[PDB]
DNA sequence: GTCCCTGTTCGGGCGCCG
DNA sequence: GGCGGCGCCCGAACAGGGACTG
């Protein structure tokens, strides 16, 4: 076993659990006592003081449900920069493997948690890991000698396919077409038994109107715009423009617009196209994603670590809509790409009342993994300058 | 008898030590009930004779228990509860009567002296001293924070072989209170009983047989079981002439209490009369709404109220509906007329809000209530239009969703009492308002400048840049035709604006929004301060002086 | 920075249960 | 007059963001 210590003067983790649908919670206790007679897990008693919220995901397609452990709060207390310019790029699940190794003795305690039940016909079931629990930060880290040993020979006589591993899962890719690539993976996992596309993900630029005829109106949103662009961009002049409403007009009066002003809005257009200057990846610094709703499943996000030095900038795009579901898989992406480009989850703020998402994120979220997230009253400003 | 089940290892804090605390002088009642109780309880193993060799000592009292002859000693251990470790605490919640199913035998059991009979970690023990005007005990007791956990993790684990063995039964188990349920003929039912009864025996555990119930209706967890129906043990209100605020807190603990099974419960005039009060003892002379709600109240209470029992195989439905003042009542039913519980919601978040905000968060307290109490969440029946609720969706800018839900017309209605224009109005006159505070003195100005020309600005004292600007949109509001444009420098009011708000805790915000009611159409529109546009400019280089 | 406004958290009353 | 659980409600303490001074 590997000795684990915490960080200094951190407690363990002390998280209340939440409310389980009836379906959650028999699937809880069914895999809990195939957990508990397999050693994985044993039954403790309320002199452990320490606590983790647990609940159960379902399978694409499949009956099978998976437990999953929200392991952000241990996480708290406890990457190759060509991966994202791979043609295709396979994530492939590997969590199991952390059931071979024993947890440290001493450091068991903290992987505490609670079953519920219905109505609360009985006190919540606690149960702590003795193998490597999978959502814990600690489990790849430590794995990270076997995995190297198995993957060795693969990487050998593979030596263009780029292997990453992210918790609990494999991020494989190759510049190989779709049927070379399907054969190799599979080959990888028959060997391992002892999709995405990241070239194509391009930056979302900020685009101003074109039109051919604009009225008092239309040029103060356009000046409004390219004010709070000009703290990104530096060099977007608005003077003409801003000439151009001179007086006190009705906002639905015409004006033409003039040749000097014609070419401040051609030479703006030009340099929103540039790239923005100074922005520089801190390793050390957390990842901020922001996230607004432009109506229609349309979602705009952003990734940066210092205000207005944006990493990267996209879209989300999907009658019946649920915006709850549409925000997870949103998440979820913007997640799958930070992962790819940084190896890092971001910290996001999502554009929700605390009570809507906490109700119902759990019946959309599909991955092992969860990020961090605060939540946020929008600025309306901000949904309307990211918008398309 | 003292379980066999292994000790739960228990430690003090890191560097801490046991309590060392004189013993308070008891009435000659609350002695001889702790003599008669401790002579018995070292008798049997319970506590153990102690001599010089410890060190520690709190103090002991006696109350009378639930309603018996009998007493309870407690012991006040709040120095060792503060130096003992954490603990998980187990007890996820409370059950409800409205999640049990219908079952054809029933019977509730109690264990006797529950505490008394789960032993305590032998390095612990030395710290629980106490004396009579001097013992240990050897058991867990009451006072300690750490007895609850322990038991009822104790219990559960005493009860894991039976319930493996008995799929067919329900025990509810709340500490020591034991629901039994089964649908077996009531021999076999009486059968199974024994069978329990003696397997907590063997753990130890005493059944009494004063504490058992065999006959509806059952006392369990404050109500009263019968077979197709549950009712709450009844609810009295004090009447008091003179009211304190630990009465008016008394009083609304009780009507929360009740809003469980009787609909249409209200106390957000009754909590309005505890906002500004410093003490428990401090005087309260009632409102008139609070005299009129309260009398409501206890009309309500005056009528004979039941729930029923939950059917797995029919539908959950929860059907809300709107009452004054940011308060909701809801029920919980399965078949029409017949409530599985009631409840109601009024928790007033935002300072500015409208009744789409509220119904939502109505809605998600409701299910996650529902799947505690059930594990399941409703179908929903809301006094709004599907049409109203996509618009909202529609126009409101945060992610917003309610589960399946279907429409009811039973009045008053969730409306959004005006709509804000998406493009400008042709035609409509254009309002260029503004406002300005100083900080130093207080004062400011507001007003408007529009394309027609037309000028006002209003002085104002004692104001804030952010009311002022929320004065200017006033302005324009109160001067302009059913139809009109406005222009503002302040991401504030247009963001509160917005929000489409039907109530505020300003009373300009309400102004405003009366005045927005009354329009036809209204077209709000921003542009940077500061920066030499449009009338802005002028409307600015007007309200500064 | 300072001020103003808004939202969340947490603790302290009481209610209910054991 | 002790303890733990859950409920409600209110206010104090704090965080965070927009607008402002010279
Ligand atoms: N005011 C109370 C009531 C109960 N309890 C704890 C102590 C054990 C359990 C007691 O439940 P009771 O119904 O009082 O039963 P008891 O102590 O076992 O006594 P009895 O023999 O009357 O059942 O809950 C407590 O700590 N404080
Ligand atoms: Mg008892």
């Amino acid at each position: 076993t590997v000795p684990v210590k915490l960080k200094p003067g951190m407690d363990g983790p002390k998280v209340k659990q939440w409310p389980l649908t009836e379906e959650k919670i028999k699937a809880l206790v069914e895999i809990c006592t195939e957990m508990e007679k397999e050693g994985k897990i044993s039954k403790i008693g309320p002199e452990n003081p320490y606590n983790t919220p647990v609940f159960a995901i379902k399978k694409k397609d499949s009956t099978k449900w998976r437990k999953l452990v929200d392991f952000r709060e241990l996480n708290k207390r406890t990457h190759p920069a060509g991966l994202k310019k791979k043609k295709s790029v396979t994530v492939l699940d590997v969590g199991d493997a952390y059931f071979s190794v024993p947890l440290d003795e001493d450091f068991r305690k903290y992987t505490a948690f609670t079953i519920p039940s219905i109505n609360n016909e009985t006190p919540g079931i606690r149960y702590q890991y003795n193998v490597l629990p999978q959502g814990w930060k600690g489990s790849p880290a430590i794995f990270q000698s076997s995995m190297t040993k198995i993957l060795e020979p693969f990487r050998k006589q593979n030596p263009d396919i780029v292997i990453y591993q992210y918790m609990d899962d494999l991020y494989v890719g190759s510049d190989l077409e779709i049927g070379q690539h399907r054969t190799k993976i599979e080959e990888l996992r028959q060997h391992l038994l002892r999709e995405l596309h990241p070239d194509k993900w391009t930056v979302q630029p900020i685009v101003l109107p074109e039109k051919d005829s604009w009225t008092v109106n239309d040029i103060q949103k356009l000046v409004g715009k390219l004010n709070w662009a000009s703290q990104i961009y530096p060099g977007i002049k608005v003077r003409q423009l801003s000439k151009l409403l001179r007086g006190t007009k009705a906002l639905t009066e015409v004006i033409p617009l003039t040749e000097e002003a014609e070419l401040e809005l051609a030479e703006n257009r030009e340099i929103l196209k540039e790239p923005v200057h100074g922005v520089y990846y801190d390793p050390s610094k957390d990842l901020i994603a922001e996230i607004q709703k432009q109506g229609q499943g349309q979602w705009t996000y952003q990734i940066y670590q210092e205000p207005f030095k944006n990493l990267k900038t996209g879209k989300y795009a999907r009658a019946h809509t649920n915006d709850v579901k549409q925000l997870t898989e949103a998440v979820q992406k913007i997640t799958t790409e930070s992962i790819v480009i940084w190896g890092k989850t971001p910290k996001f703020k999502l554009p929700i009342q605390k009570e809507t998402w906490e109700t119902w994120w759990t019946e959309y979220w599909q991955a092992t993994w969860i990020p961090e997230w605060e939540f946020v009253n929008t600025p309306p400003l901000v949904k309307l300058w990211y918008q398309l | 008898p003292i379980s066999p089940i292994e000790t739960v290892p228990v430690k003090l804090k890191p560097g801490m030590d046991g309590p060392k605390v004189k013993q308070w002088p008891l009435t000659e009642e609350k002695i001889k009930a702790l003599v008669e109780i401790c002579t018995e309880m070292e008798k049997e193993g319970k506590i153990s004779k102690i001599g010089p060799e410890n060190p520690y000592n709190t103090p002991v009292f006696a109350i009378k228990k639930k309603d018996s002859t009998k007493w309870r000693k407690l012991v006040d251990f709040r120095e060792l509860n503060k130096r003992t470790q954490d603990f998980w605490e187990v007890q996820l919640g409370i059950p409800h009567p409205a999640g049990l199913k219908k079952k054809k035998s029933v019977t509730v059991l109690d264990v006797g002296d529950a505490y008394f009979s789960v032993p305590l970690d032998e390095d612990f023990r030395k710290y629980t001293a106490f004396t009579i005007p001097r013992y240990q005990y050897n058991v867990l007791p009451q006072g300690w924070k750490g007895s609850p956990a322990i038991f009822q993790s104790s219990m559960t684990k005493i009860l894991e072989p039976f319930r493996k063995q008995n799929p067919d039964i329900v025990i509810y188990q709340y500490m020591d209170d034991l629901y039994v349920g089964s649908d077996l003929e009531i021999g076999q039912h009486r059968t199974k009983i024994e069978e329990l009864r003696q397997h907590l025996l063997r753990w130890g555990l005493t059944t009494p047989d004063k504490k058992h119930q065999k006959e509806p209706p059952f006392l369990w967890m404050g109500y009263e079981l019968h077979p197709d129906k549950w009712t709450v043990q009844p609810i009295v209100l004090p009447e008091k002439d003179s009211w304190t605020v630990n009465d008016i807190c008394k009083l609304v603990g009780k009507l929360n209490w009740a809003s469980q099974i009787y609909p249409g419960i209200k106390v957000r005039q009754l909590s309005k009369l505890l906002r500004g009060t410093k003490a428990l003892t401090e005087v309260i002379p009632l409102t008139e709404e609070a005299e009129l709600e309260l009398a409501e109240n206890r009309e309500i209470l005056k009528e004979p109220v039941h729930g029923v029992y939950y059917d797995p195989s029919k539908d959950l439905i929860a059907e809300i509906q709107k009452q004054g003042q940011g308060q909701w009542t809801y029920q919980i039913y399965q078949e029409p007329f017949k409530n599985l519980k009631t409840g109601k919601y009024a928790r007033m978040r935002g300072a500015h809000t409208n009744d789409v905000k509220q119904l939502t968060e109505a809605v998600q307290k409701i299910t996650t209530e529902s799947i505690v109490i059930w594990g399941k969440t409703p179908k929903f029946k809301l006094p709004i239009q599907k049409e109203t609720w996509e618009t909202w969706w529609t126009e409101y800018w945060q992610a917003t969703w309610i589960p399946e839900w279907e429409f009811v017309n039973t009045p008053p209605l969730v409306k959004l009492w005006y709509q804000l224009e998406k493009e400008p109005i042709v035609g409509a006159e254009t309002f260029y308002v503004d406002g300005a505070a100083n900080r130093e003195t207080k004062l400011g100005k507001a007003g408007y400048v529009t394309n027609r020309g037309r000028q006002k600005v209003v002085t104002l004292t004692d104001t804030t840049n952010q009311k002022t600007e929320l004065q200017a949109i006033y302005l324009a509001l109160q001067d302009s035709g059913l139809e009109v444009n406005i222009v503002t420098d302040s991401q504030y009011a247009l963001g509160i604006i917005q929000a489409q708000p039907d109530q505020s805790e300003s009373e300009l915000v309400n102004q405003i929004i009366e005045q927005l009611i009354k329009k036809e159409k209204v077209y709000l529109a921003w542009v940077p301060a500061h920066k030499g546009i449009g009338g802005n400019e002028q409307v600015d280089k007007l309200v500064s002086a």
